[PDB]
């Protein structure tokens, strides 16, 4: 629907033939996931916002809620130079999302017109709700990491052990490591803080990983960064052939006040495609949709069956949505239900082809003691992780699915969980737990979904 | 300069980088 892309044709697609590498569906939307394990003040978000440029959103409602929890992406465009005078990694150039598919080149490389690679979506997090967002139940959350550490400090910060122990337990395979803020480091600083940085990772999974050093700031071998995007980081297998799944991560009223009657639009519910590809004019079911209760205080659940209008990505428009970032899909639900992040939590999915509806889980937990990767400076109890309390209220957080849990019962290891709302998952799926510590949530163990109470959906 | 089809080390980048700001 918008010019200068690779034109989207429902008639002329299928579903086996698509893979992460398609042209087509790289030209328009991200079909790979890279989370950024960094932190703020040391350029987490400057080397983001360097490599992807300066996004705009779509659309973005007037109150945040639970910024500190939701889950940030970044769509970013590489592309690589095919004039074999020009060489690496300057061949390789990382831009926005809203660029045609081939520019011409902008440097002396003597002619070559650059040419669309790949599209990386960047999962960055506020905190560490990435570590139990993606840590046992896998899915396709992300198939890359960035791992950060600044320049100015000395490895390893206090900050550092964390981002390792999260490295770690997320079993992620592919990690590049990124050095920033080295501009301001002399070159024996800069050697001394590698060495120290390889005896941190020596022995953990960073053993096999590039240490590359870049200035965010000043936009610094950032083409290293992409060439080892192409390179180092492999493609990852995604299955476009089962029916599609989303869990719904943002959620917008799009209609402006004082609106005339025929300008009014459904209700767009962004979120993260799981396995399957979303097609425009596709009838869907969103579960648990509409949650009441009765006259005496009973809970009921009516999903909610609409057609998808359209479909985005970022500031593009799209006609089938494959996994591999965030797609907003446009939607004929009434803007009531989704105004404010209302529709948060539910899975929109194919009629018929989604998992059962559950109020309470019966887990077998494995609780951690302390928290990964922290040090314990004179108070040597807060780090160490209390036994489960009756009445106690935990963060579940299946997949990209976050619903709060209060602890009814524990018996030896299996615990019930009261969630707060019913949620929409299947018997046997990995779950993780998080608790207050303090003006945060930390992960202190996961489980398996044994049993579990389950609630009609009724349909009229 | 070189045909580095494989991995480099940090010895390289770094030395660019500094290239970098030191003719910059």
């Amino acid at each position: 629907g918008q010019p200068h892309l690779s034109r989207q044709d429902l008639t002329t697609l299928d579903v086996t033939k698509l893979t992460p590498l398609s042209h087509e569906v790289i030209s328009r939307q991200a079909t790979i996931n890279i989370g950024t394990i960094g932190h703020v003040a040391h350029g987490k978000s400057t080397v983001v916002k360097a490599i992807s440029g300066v996004h705009t959103v779509r659309f973005k409602n007037e109150l945040e809620r639970n910024i500190t929890i939701k889950l940030g992406y970044a769509n970013a465009k590489i592309y690589k130079l095919d004039d074999p005078s020009c060489p690496r990694p300057e061949c390789y150039r990382s831009c926005g999302s809203s660029t045609p598919d081939e520019f011409p080149t902008d440097i002396p490389g003597t002619k070559g017109n650059f040419k669309l690679v790949r599209h990386v979506s960047f999962v960055d997090c506020p905190g560490h709700d990435i570590l139990m967002a993606t840590m046992l139940n896998g899915a396709a959350v992300m198939d890359a990491a960035l791992l950060l550490i600044a320049g100015n400090e000395s490895c390893p910060q206090p900050q550092t052990s964390e981002h390792l122990a999260a490295i770690e337990i997320m079993k992620l395979k592919h990690i590049l490591i990124l050095q920033n803020k080295i501009d301001l480091v002399k070159e024996s600083q800069a050697k001394e803080q590698y060495e120290q940085i390889l005896a941190f990772v020596q022995g953990t999974v960073a053993e096999g990983a590039p240490i590359i050093p870049i200035s965010a700031q000043l936009k610094y071998n950032i083409e290293v960064v992409c060439e080892y995007i192409v390179k180092k980081i492999p493609v990852p297998p995604r299955d476009f052939t089962s029916e599609p799944r989303l869990i719904v991560i943002r959620s917008f009223d799009v209609n402006k006040p004082g609106c005339e009657v025929d300008d009014l639009k459904g209700g767009v519910a962004g979120g993260s495609i799981l396995k399957g590809v979303l097609k425009v004019g596709q009838e869907i079911e969103v579960r648990p949709g509409i949650v009441s209760k009765d006259s005496e205080g009973k809970l009921m659940c009516k999903p909610i069956f609409s057609k998808i209008v359209s479909l985005f990505a970022e500031h593009n428009d799209l006609q089938y949505a494959a996994p591999g970032g965030l797609i907003g899909v446009g939607t004929k639900i009434d803007p009531t239900l989704c105004r404010a992040d209302r529709m948060v939590g539910q899975v929109l999915g194919a009629v018929g082809a989604l998992p059962e509806i559950f109020t309470e889980l019966e887990i077998s937990y494995f609780l951690l003691r302390r928290l990964l990767g922290v040090r314990t400076e004179g108070d040597k109890k807060a780090a160490k992780v209390q036994k489960l309390s009756k009445n106690e209220v935990l963060m579940v957080n299946i997949g990209s699915l976050s619903t709060g849990g209060r602890v009814s019962a524990v018996k030896a290891d299996l615990g019930k969980i009261v969630l707060t709302n019913p949620v929409c998952t299947e018997v046997g799926e990995k779950i993780a737990l998080s608790r207050r510590v303090e003006k945060h949530w930390r992960l202190i163990g996961w489980g398996q979904i044994r049993r579990g109470v389950t609630i009609k959906p009724t349909v009229d | 300069w070189a045909g580095s089809e494989r991995d480099y080390t940090y010895e390289e980048l770094l030395n660019r980088v500094f290239n970098i700001m030191r003719e910059k």
